[PDB]
C-alpha cells in the first residue's frame, strides 16, 4: 500500500458490495468471489455459496457519473432444487434494485441503479465436480461512482516539476 | 547394398521462386519406421481430393553432398524433401569414435 | 488557410496584419457582400508516362449555403460549404468540361472526337543541316497525322543511318556526317518514312 | 444411368462449363475438378492446373430463370509468379463476363450472365505440399438455366396411378 | 538505425507514453510493455506491473491528424485487492483525460485526445501463474499525431533519379 | 511460359509494386513477399525485412478500372523499438497515398489510389521465433487496372472456331 | 570429445529489447532423441512459409557458466535457444556421489 496519498479511490468495487450485503443478509451461508480450500475439502455436503465474476459488457461515462458491469452469478450447492431456491432468492434481491443504498465497512455507502439480465440460469453438466449442482447466470448490474472529480491536476504540477 | 539417390538443391528469394537444380547423386538407405512398426500415413482430411503424408528416417554416408532443404527422388519415381540438419552428427563424447552415419528426418509426401 | 477563410467569411483580409503576438481576429463583413471566385476544378488518372487531364472550368461562382459543421473531439473541423456555379458574360460560359494530357491523344480518336488516326506524315519533307555548328545546325521534326494534332512526344523516330544523321525520341536532327539519311517513325501500328539531306 | 426418361436435365454444371473451356483455350495447361493420381506423381514440377470447387453462398429462382453459386477458383504451380499471372489471365477471362455463350460437348451452349468477386487472392502457406505454390479466389458466377419447365404433370400422374 | 534522415518519425507509440508517465508517476512500482527475467524470478511475492499491449479496433485519419487504438491495460499482482484498487487508480488516470499534454524522453509532448473504455475488468483464472492476481480491460485510447506532412516529394524525385 | 500471346496481362501485383519500392527506397534493408533461407539461418541478429501477404476483403469492379485489397504490413526485426519505427516508417510512406506514381522494372508505372487502414499494429507473441520481434498491420489498399479491355472477341473467335 | 559453444547472455526489460553479448565459450555435447530414436521436426503450418521445430538435450560440466534463458551457437553457424533450469543438477540422496552432469532441454530453431 503505497499508492499516492491525494488519490483515495475512484470506483465501488460492486461485487465486494454483494459478496458483503449477502454475507450479512444470510451469515450462515458463505458467498464470495473466490474458491476457499476449506469449502473444496468437503464435496458430497457442500454449503451453499454465491459467486460473482466479472464478465465484459456495458460501457462507461465519466461525466454522467454512471458505471455498468454484467457481472454474473453463479450457486452451487449439493442439490438442484437448493441451487434453484437459491437463485430465485438471488434474483428476487437484485432485479427489482432501483435506486438503493448498502453501506460497506470501509465508510462509504453505494448506491446500486438498476441490475439487469442477459442471460438465464445454466444448469451446467457436472464435469469436474459431480455431486455439486452448479446454476450461472449474468446481471447487467449498474452502479453509480463514489467520487468524479478529475485528477488533471496533480498530473499536471508532477510533469511540470519532472521536466520543463 | 545401397540405392543411388538425386537431390535437388535450391533457395528460395524474396521473390518466393523456388529454383530447384540438380546437385548430383547421393547414396543412401530409407528406413520407415523407428523401430519394429512402421510410421502410420497421414491424411489430407482438408485438402480437396485425395493424398497421403510421410515422414521417413534417411541413413547417408558422413560428408554427403545432401543437406537440409532439399528435395531427394528414389529410383521408382516418388519425389521426397528433406527438411531440418542431421542429427548425431557428432563424434563419441568420452572417447571420439566416429560412427560415419547421420539420420535424415524426410519427409515423404508422394 | 487564407483563401479558404476568405470563401467562407466572404470578405477581402488583405487589410488585416498578424499582431505582434500572432493574435488575429476573422472578422464577417457588416453587409455580406457577394464576391465571385474563378473555380478551377481538375481531376487526374494516369496510364503509363502519359495520364489524363480532366477539369470542370468555371469563370463564376459563389457562396450558396454552408452545412452545419460538427468540431467535436472525433473529426477535425469540417467546412463543407455548397456553391453555385454561375454565368460569366465576358466569356460567355458557365461550365465547362475540357480533356487535356499527352494519354488522351492516344484514345481521342477512340472516343469519336474528330476523325480516327489513319495517315501520318512528317513535315519537313528533305530537311537540310549543316555538319558544323552553324545557324541551321540542329532542326526540330514534327509528325502530323490526319487529325490535325501533333505526334512529336509519344512516337519515337529510328535513324536506319545513324553515321549520316541520327534522330532521338525528341526529334533533333543534327547529323553526324554529310550524306543522306532515313528516318522511320512508328507508334505501334503507323510506320511513316522521311528522308533527312545532311551537307557541310 | 436408369434416370427416367421424360426428364432430360435441370441445371449447367457451370464448373464443367468452366472446366471445359479452360481445357480448349489452353489445352497444354490442363485444368479440372479433381486432382489426378498422374499430376500428384510429380511435385517438383507440376503442370499448371485450374481447380474450380462449389461453395455455398447464393439464392435461386427458378421462375427469373436465375441461378448463381460462389464457384471458387484455385490455382497451383511451381512458381509465384506463374500462379499470379495464371490468376490475373483468369480474372480476365472471368470478370468482364457480361452475357457471354460457350458451348459444351453435350451439345448445348451455356449462358454466363455475371461473375462476381467475394474473396481476393490467397496465397496460401505451404502445408502438405511445399514446393508447390497455391493461389485461392472465390467468385460469385451467376449461370441461365438450360430449362425451366415444371415437372409437376408426370409426378401427379404416377402419383394417380400408385394410389387413388 | 540507418533510416533516412529527411525522415524523423511519424506516430507517438502512446503505449511508451503510458509507461513513461506510469513509472513517473510511482517509481517505486515499475510498469512496462514485457516480461521482465528479474520479475518472473520471484512469484510468490511480486512487484506490481502494469502491461499496456496494443488490439486491433479504431481506424486512422491522416488528414484529420487524428490516431485511436484499442490499448489494453493488464495489471498482474500478488492480490486481488490490490490488482482491483491499481486497476480503479489507472481508470481514474486514464478516462478524465480530455485533452492532457505529457512529455517523453524524446523531446516531443505528446497529446491524449480521449481514452474510451470497451471491455470491463476480466479477471482471469490463475493458469500458469497460480499466486499472482491478474486483472485485464480493454481502453479506446485517441491520441494525436506528431506531424502529418506528407512524404510524396522525396519518394518522387527518388523514383525520377532511380527510373525516367 | 506459354500464354498466349494476345493476353499480356490484367492486374498490376500491389505487393510486387510494393516491395520494389520498399527495396528501392533502402536497399540496405531487405524487403520482400517470403522468408529466404538466407534470412533465416541467422536469428538473434536478423536484417529488418518488410513482409506483405494478400488477405480477403474488398470488392472489385472492371467498369470502375478500380481494384482494392486487404494487403497487411509484416514487419520483423531484432528489437522492439526498431519494430515500431520501422511501423512508423511504413505508415507514413503509405496512409499519405492519394493518388501517386511508381514504376516497375516490366515497364509499367503504376497508379496508387488509397492505402487505407484496418486493424492496427498486432505485437505478437513470440512463438516459434523468440529473438525476433513482429509486428502486424493492416492496410486497405486500392490500385488503378493497368489495361481494362475485354477479351469476348478472341474467346468467340476461338470457340467458334472450335466449335459451330 | 566435446566442442566449444557459443554461448549469449541477456536480460529483456520493460521496454522488451533484447541485449544479447558474449559470455564465453561453454564445452558440451548435444544429443537429438531421449533414446534409440530421435525426435520428430515440427512444423510451422501457420507462419508463412517454410521452417522446423526441433527439441533436443544438451549435455554439459557441472558448474558451467552457461545458464538458462540464452542463446547457444554451434561450430557450422545454426544458433539455438536453452530455456529452463537444468534438470539433474543435484547429488545423489543416499550417500552423495555428484555425478558432475546436467541436461538443458534446448530448443533448435535453425
Amino acid at each position: 500500500v503505497v499508492l499516492p496519498d491525494w488519490y483515495e479511490e475512484a470506483f465501488v468495487n460492486v461485487e465486494n458490495l454483494f459478496i458483503d450485503m449477502f454475507t450479512d443478509l444470510l451469515p450462515d451461508y458463505e458467498s464470495g468471489c473466490w474458491a476457499p480450500d476449506d469449502w473444496l475439502a468437503d464435496e458430497i455436503e457442500v454449503k451453499p455459496t454465491i459467486w460473482f465474476f466479472r464478465l465484459p459488457g456495458g460501457r462507461v461515462d465519466w461525466d454522467g457519473r454512471k458505471d455498468e458491469c454484467q457481472l454474473q452469478v453463479m450457486v452451487v450447492t449439493g442439490s438442484r432444487d437448493d441451487s434453484w431456491r437459491l437463485m430465485d432468492f438471488v434474483r428476487a434481491m437484485l432485479l427489482p434494485m432501483q435506486g438503493d443504498k448498502y453501506k460497506m465497512a470501509d465508510g462509504y455507502t453505494a448506491q446500486i441503479r438498476c441490475a439487469g439480465e442477459v442471460a438465464g440460469p445454466q444448469l451446467l453438466t457436472p464435469g469436474q465436480r459431480i455431486d455439486t449442482r452448479v446454476v450461472t447466470a449474468t446481471f447487467k448490474v449498474s452502479v453509480s461512482m463514489k467520487s468524479a472529480k478529475n485528477y488533471k491536476q496533480k498530473l499536471y504540477e508532477l510533469w511540470q516539476a519532472l521536466r520543463g | 547394398n545401397d540405392e543411388t539417390l538425386t537431390v535437388y538443391r535450391g533457395a528460395t528469394d524474396n521473390k518466393g521462386n523456388p529454383n530447384k537444380q540438380v546437385h548430383g547423386t547421393v547414396k543412401g538407405v530409407f528406413a520407415w519406421g523407428p523401430g519394429t512398426s512402421t510410421n502410420k500415413f497421414g491424411r489430407d482430411r482438408n485438402f480437396k481430393g485425395e493424398s497421403s503424408s510421410l515422414t521417413a528416417e534417411l541413413y547417408v554416408k558422413r560428408g554427403a553432398d545432401l543437406k537440409a532443404r532439399d528435395r531427394i527422388r528414389r529410383a521408382n519415381g516418388e519425389e521426397y524433401s528433406v527438411v531440418g540438419h542431421a542429427a548425431w552428427d557428432q563424434g563419441h563424447p568420452f572417447d571420439g569414435f566416429d560412427f560415419g552415419y547421420m539420420v535424415f528426418q524426410v519427409e515423404a509426401v508422394n | 488557410q487564407r483563401n479558404v477563410l476568405e470563401l467562407i467569411w466572404t470578405q477581402d483580409f488583405s487589410n488585416i496584419q498578424p499582431s505582434e503576438f500572432g493574435g488575429i481576429v476573422l472578422e464577417a463583413p457588416k453587409v455580406p457582400k457577394n464576391i465571385y471566385y474563378r473555380a478551377i476544378l481538375v481531376g487526374m488518372d494516369d496510364r503509363n508516362d502519359r495520364p489524363i487531364w480532366l477539369y470542370w472550368l468555371m469563370p463564376k461562382v459563389k457562396l450558396d449555403k454552408l452545412d452545419n459543421q460538427t468540431l467535436n473531439d472525433d473529426n477535425v473541423i469540417e467546412y463543407k460549404p455548397t456553391l453555385k456555379a454561375f454565368r460569366d458574360d465576358v466569356v460567355g460560359y458557365s461550365v465547362a468540361q475540357g480533356f487535356a494530357g499527352p494519354g488522351w491523344r492516344d484514345l481521342v480518336a477512340t472516343a469519336g472526337f474528330g476523325e480516327a488516326l489513319t495517315a501520318l506524315t512528317i513535315t519537313p519533307g528533305s530537311p537540310t543541316v549543316t555538319v558544323a555548328t552553324g545557324a541551321s545546325h540542329t532542326a526540330q521534326l514534327l509528325v502530323e497525322g490526319d487529325n490535325g494534332i501533333n505526334y512529336t512526344p509519344d512516337v519515337v523516330f529510328t535513324s536506319s543511318a545513324p553515321d549520316k544523321a541520327s534522330v532521338s525520341a525528341a526529334g533533333l536532327v543534327t547529323g553526324v556526317a554529310a550524306g543522306s539519311a532515313t528516318i522511320t517513325a512508328t507508334k505501334g501500328a503507323l510506320t511513316a518514312t522521311a528522308t533527312v539531306t545532311v551537307t557541310a
